[PDB]
């Protein structure tokens, strides 16, 4: 099983394969997997319960294979389709913004996110 | 209602509408109006007279005048005397409307007479048999038997509420005798609702028995809608339920709609359309400020485009499903523009 | 009282509740007026007490609001504090 | 930069389909102040 | 009425309209007589005039005059002496309400505001009293229950509580007589239900024997016998 | 006079009844949103709690508290104030961070030294992740939250839809994560600074949940309170009605007597 | 208390309880109880009488009656006359009791009389000698000194307070 839970929503909080983008690269989980704790980066995510797959864009979070095989993803709200152009325009402004100003880091996260969005 | 809040103005509006029917030949449509000015300044009545002349209402109007200067015996007999005049029209089988304005000053005159005749004064220092006077006067208004000739003498007594007091002895007695009340309200006046009639505290004990059948059809809904609007009125002051909010939209537009620029009456054949629109809720889609402009425009649109409808409404005096259908089409078309 | 009020040039109402509230002698200056203005008032005291009336009047409004104990803005609590003193 | 600041910023950036529910946008931007209390004593309430 | 009662030996029912205007008339005659108007204007002979009038309304050994009077309360001041004096003479009060008429229940009687002093375990029977008390308790609980039950949800009702709500709403509908004068006026054939059968009807409803016949199959339906028919029609 | 002064006061009571009715309804509207949120938030929190349990969490100090700036929402403010004071007996030297003016004021009196950080501009708004994140970020920087190896947060658990119980919980520090024994029954090496990240992450996730629970309890309490008020106002209406009616009669009687006395002469 | 809250019933229960004591042979356990019915319906009294005769309490009790129909001067003289009978018992040195139901209606009766004598109205239009009437009536009810006999006459005057606001003149 998997629990995928957002602050404002809830997704999967059975789920036979989950594909996650993590500080350890990309991780796929099927059944028992090692009882890991890894922080999830901003991600393009595929979650499969059976063969059926639903694909999510997630603003990062945390990943935890519980030692009882209850996968627990806790993450902060971004859906892939909901996110998926205006941000690219915005990023141009934000890149300019890096020059003047934590905001540098903000725009840096935004470019990372734009690249990741471009991946979809 | 409230003291001189155009109490006379509310009354005067009726007289003007009686011109329309008066022009028509039929003498059931000739209500020969009588305004009975009791204890009223000659200047005030002169303004009234001048206004009446302006609206050419003088040619069926009678102004029985017991002015402020005119003494308390004349004032005492002033409604009674006026009533006798009414009997002649009524006896001829004709109809007429007598507006006794205001019995509050009549009472004081009787008080003056009684106290001076050393008779013991009744409750609230108003003579004990003032009730007897009022009951005699107010029961003379009658719709006569067909047998003894169909005639009538409609009446509309005016009582001046002493700071909105309706528990006062002269109001309480009169309230019992009367077949309906119309209760003007100060908040409404202030809130620019002219007429400032509070329709909750207005009642009719004759009500729907008389009124155009057409207007009855398209105004059952109106009573119910307004009823909800009143209850959900206090819910108007945040984060509000959608159901309540829908009511508020329909209700607020209606409240604006029942505003009418005083001293201008409306033709029933066009009253029925305005309310119909509201019934079809197409006015929900019209902005509050734009209700007024919409109204006159809608009327003109009906006058050019659907004057067949206007004449049909008038002449049939009833609304067939087909007539309501066509009317709805017209309203939709106007609403679109 | 009605007859006298007309005759006089001022009324100096004392409120009993305010006697108990601790103003002894008590006052009740909302029901106290002298419409003959600042005539026969020492010039110095006229200058100093010019906004004393405004402060107190504001205090009267503010104090009523304060009893309802709604979330007060600093401006009202400046008035409230000033008024109390 | 703090991990929870990082995720927050990411969420805020990500709500930039382009057109989104008001509640999302509000949940990604709400105004506040922080009144630090030096003692009693207190640095002034200033935009958090 | 007394000619009927005394000299035709037959029970009578005498309506009076407003007794306020009876009082007002008496008050005026006092003032005309110059007599000092007693408190709140009302005649000093206020009590005595009612006393004579409403002791000529009585059960004699040869007849009985029942009188239905109308009390036009003066601005709902029951506190005022004229209503109070009337209520002393009055034995029962039937309190019609418009809310009830608006629930489509004809009679318009507000059941929690109608009381008689002949309602007793002795006077009208223990059975009658007990049946009435249970029905009253049911209605009393039902109204109070509906206050927060409606708001909170009907699911907040327990099985017992909704047994009562069901029974109550069934009773509420069962109350409405499509009565004979208003056979035309409501449009539905009248129901004149005899006293014995009234008690019987409520006993059965108390035993919830018709708690399988929905509440709207008692709407504008007479007694127990009648709702056997309506139960059949409900199914059919 | 009496009659009019009764009547104006009675009008006030009438307006109060109406307002307390209105307030109760608006509170219900707000409550629906609060509850909706609270589920989603709580689900996220529960997944983390699954970690802490399985980890065996093995928990100067902080006290954090949550109430709103505004009042008249239950006894939320002062029941929580009493329970903070109890736990300020449990740690006298603790630094209290007060989220909400009402809790701020009461505690500020008991120790003003302990009031170290306070937050404004939260109380009139519904809980939001953005806020929680910022408050957390400031807690770390300003209060150096990790230094204090105990954190405790106070909020109102919305016990029943008719109740609120002020409740507290302990936020699990990086120290807590470190000394959790069955932490090792989750795989990590030293690749990430999972204590230092997870600490920060659960600071906010826990805080947001606490706020959501609190807000729901607060708004529900406001509804409840405003309902009971309406009832109290009705009783006062009835009491002044009897007074009004009696007063009206007495005035009439006194006036009548004067006229009669005059007439008699 | 308030009208017909079984207003009559409270007194009836006292009379009933004092059946066993009164049906005693001890003259110091003989109450002779008087029910003064003022301003009461003659029908109601007849039902009461029948109730009393069902509990056979009538044989030790007197009923004095001044019904609503009965004129105001008779009503005025009704408590005074009743108290004389009570004094005969009292002056037998034998215990008695008198219930003046409703003395409030007696007040109204004296009010009526006063107004009809065109004597000036007192507070609440009840004359200023309304006090005098009640004080004279009530203080004629006593358990005399043992020398003068132990004859009681216990008074229970039954006041019907409208509104239940007992800050009322009567």
């Amino acid at each position: 099983k998997l629990q995928f839970a957002l602050p404002h929503e809830t997704l999967y909080s059975e789920v036979t394969q989950v594909n996650l983008p993590a500080k350890s690269g990309r991780i796929g989980v099927l059944a028992n997997h090692v009882p890991t704790v890894e922080q999830l980066l901003p991600g393009v995510v595929e979650v499969m319960e059976g063969s059926n797959s639903k694909k999510f864009f997630i603003s990062g979070g945390f990943a935890t294979v519980q030692p009882d095989s209850q996968l627990c993803v806790t993450a902060i709200e971004a859906p892939l389709e909901s996110f998926s152009e205006n941000i690219k325009n915005l990023l141009a402004e934000a890149k300019k913004n890096v020059s003047s100003s934590r905001e540098a880091a903000e725009a840096a996260i935004q470019v990372e996110v734009l690249e990741n969005l471009q991946s979809v | 209602g409230d003291r001189q809040t155009g109490k006379t103005a509310v009354a005067l509006d009726t007289i003007l509408n009686q011109k329309r029917w008066n022009n028509g030949s039929d003498e059931s449509k000739k209500l020969y109006c009588v305004y009975v000015a009791v204890g009223q300044k000659r200047s005030t009545v002169a303004q009234l007279v001048q206004t009446l002349e302006q609206h050419d209402a003088m040619k069926y109007s009678i102004i029985v005048a017991a002015t402020a200067s005119e003494a308390a015996p004349l004032q005492y007999l002033a409604p009674f005397t006026a009533a006798s005049i009414g009997e002649w029209f009524r006896d001829n089988g004709k109809h007429a409307l007598i507006v006794y304005d205001d019995l509050s000053k009549q009472a004081v005159a009787y008080r003056q007479l009684s106290l001076l005749l050393r008779r013991p004064p009744g409750r609230e220092a108003y003579p004990g048999d003032v009730f007897y006077l009022h009951s005699r006067l107010l029961e003379r208004a009658a719709k006569l038997s067909e047998k003894e000739g169909s005639g009538s003498l409609t009446a509309l007594p005016v009582i001046e509420t002493q700071g909105g007091d309706v528990s006062a002895y002269i109001p309480t007695n009169v309230i019992s005798i009367t077949d309906g009340q119309i209760f003007l309200e100060a908040e409404l006046f202030y809130k620019g609702i002219r007429p400032a009639i509070n329709v909750g505290l207005s009642v009719s004990r004759v009500g729907s028995a008389a009124q155009v059948k057409a207007l009855k059809q398209v105004a059952g809904s109106l009573k119910l809608f307004l009823a909800q609007y009143r209850e959900v009125a206090a819910f108007a002051q945040s984060d509000l339920d959608a159901s309540t909010k829908q009511t508020l939209v329909r209700g607020e537009r209606l409240t604006q709609l029942l505003k009418q620029n005083q001293y201008s009456p409306l033709a029933t054949e066009e009253q029925v359309p305005l309310i119909y629109a509201g019934v079809n809720g197409h006015l929900d889609g019209i902005e509050l400020s734009r209700i007024g402009e919409f109204e006159s425009s809608f009327l003109s649109y009906l006058k050019s485009n659907h004057n067949e409808l206007l004449t049909e409404i008038r002449e049939k005096g009833e609304l067939s499903k087909e007539l309501l259908a066509s009317l709805k089409s017209a309203t939709e078309s106007f609403v679109a523009t | 009282p009605t007859n006298v009020i007309s005759i006089t040039d001022g009324q100096i109402f004392l409120e009993a509740e305010l006697f108990y509230k601790g103003i002894r002698p008590a006052i009740n200056v909302g029901l106290s007026v002298s419409r003959v203005g600042s005539a026969a008032q020492v010039k110095a005291l006229k200058q100093v007490a010019g906004s004393l009336k405004l402060f107190l009047a504001q205090y009267r409004e503010v104090a009523a609001f304060a009893q309802f104990g709604s979330d007060l803005d600093a401006s009202t609590k400046q008035t409230l504090v000033r008024g109390e003193r | 930069i703090s991990y929870a600041a990082y995720l927050n910023v990411a969420a805020q950036a990500i709500r930039s389909t382009e057109l989104q529910t008001a509640s999302v946008l509000n949940r990604s931007q709400t105004d506040a102040f922080y009144t630090q209390y030096k003692n009693a004593s207190e640095p002034t309430p200033i935009t958090k | 009425a007394e000619y009927f009662r005394d000299e035709e030996g037959q029970d009578v029912l005498l309506f009076i309209d407003n007794i306020f205007r009876f009082t007002q008339a008496g008050s005026e005659v006092s003032a005309l007589l110059g007599r000092i108007p007693s408190a709140v204007g009302y005649q000093p002979t206020l009590a005595t005039d009612m006393g004579l009038l409403q002791e000529r309304i009585t059960t004699t050994k040869k007849g009985s005059v029942t009188s239905v009077q109308a009390v036009y309360v003066p601005a709902d001041d029951l506190t005022d002496p004229a209503p109070a004096t009337t209520f002393a003479h009055l034995d029962a009060t039937t309190v019609l309400s418009r809310g009830i008429s608006e629930l489509g229940i004809y009679p318009a009687v507000d059941p929690l505001d109608s009381k008689s002093r002949l309602l007793d375990a002795a006077v009208v029977g223990q059975e009658h009293y007990d049946v009435a008390s249970k029905v009253q308790e049911t209605l009393q609980t039902y109204k109070s229950l509906q206050d927060i039950i409606a708001i909170l949800g009907m699911d907040e009702l327990s099985e017992q509580d909704k047994l009562t709500v069901e029974r109550a709403r069934k009773i509420q509908r069962f109350l409405s007589q499509p009565f004979a004068v208003a056979e035309v006026f409501t449009g539905i054939p009248g129901k004149l239900v005899r006293l014995k059968d009234t008690v019987a009807s409520f006993k059965a409803v108390l035993e919830g024997k018709y708690d399988n016949i929905p509440e709207h199959a008692f709407y504008m339906v007479g007694g127990i016998e009648d709702v056997v028919a309506k139960a059949e029609k409900l199914a059919a | 006079a009496t009659l009019k002064e009764v009547e104006m006061r009675l009008k006030s009571i009438k307006n109060i009844e109406k307002i307390t009715k209105t307030m109760k309804i608006v509170a219900s509207t707000r409550l629906s949103k609060a509850e909706k949120a609270k589920i989603s938030a709580k689900k996220m929190d529960e997944a983390e709690q699954l970690f802490y349990k399985n980890a065996e969490t093995k928990n100067k100090e902080l006290i954090v508290a949550i109430t709103s700036d505004k009042g008249l929402c239950g006894s939320i403010h002062s029941q929580l104030a009493k329970a903070v004071r109890r736990h300020l007996n449990d740690q006298p030297n603790a630094d209290i961070v007060t989220i909400g003016d009402k809790i701020k004021m009461q505690l500020l009196r008991t120790h003003p030294n302990n009031i170290k950080l306070s937050i404004n501009g939260i109380g009139k708004d519904a809980p939001t992740f953005q806020e929680s994140a910022l408050i957390a970020d400031k807690l770390l920087s300003v209060m150096k939250a990790g230094t204090y190896p105990k954190i405790s947060i106070f909020y109102n658990d919305p016990v029943s839809s008719l109740s609120f119980e002020p409740s507290e919980k302990p936020i699990f520090n990086a120290k807590t994560i470190e000394q959790s024994p069955s932490f090792g029954k989750f795989e990590i090496d030293t690749d990430a600074n999972v204590p230092r990240d997870l600490f920060e992450y659960t600071l906010a996730n826990q805080m947001l949940t606490a706020m959501a629970q609190g807000y729901a309890a607060e708004i529900s309490a406001r509804r409840n309170a405003m309902d009971n008020a309406s009832k109290n106002a009705g009783d006062m209406i009835n009491r002044y009605s009897i007074l009004y009616n009696r007063t009206r009669q007495a005035v009439i009687t006194n006036e009548l007597v004067d006229i009669i006395t005059g007439a008699s002469s």
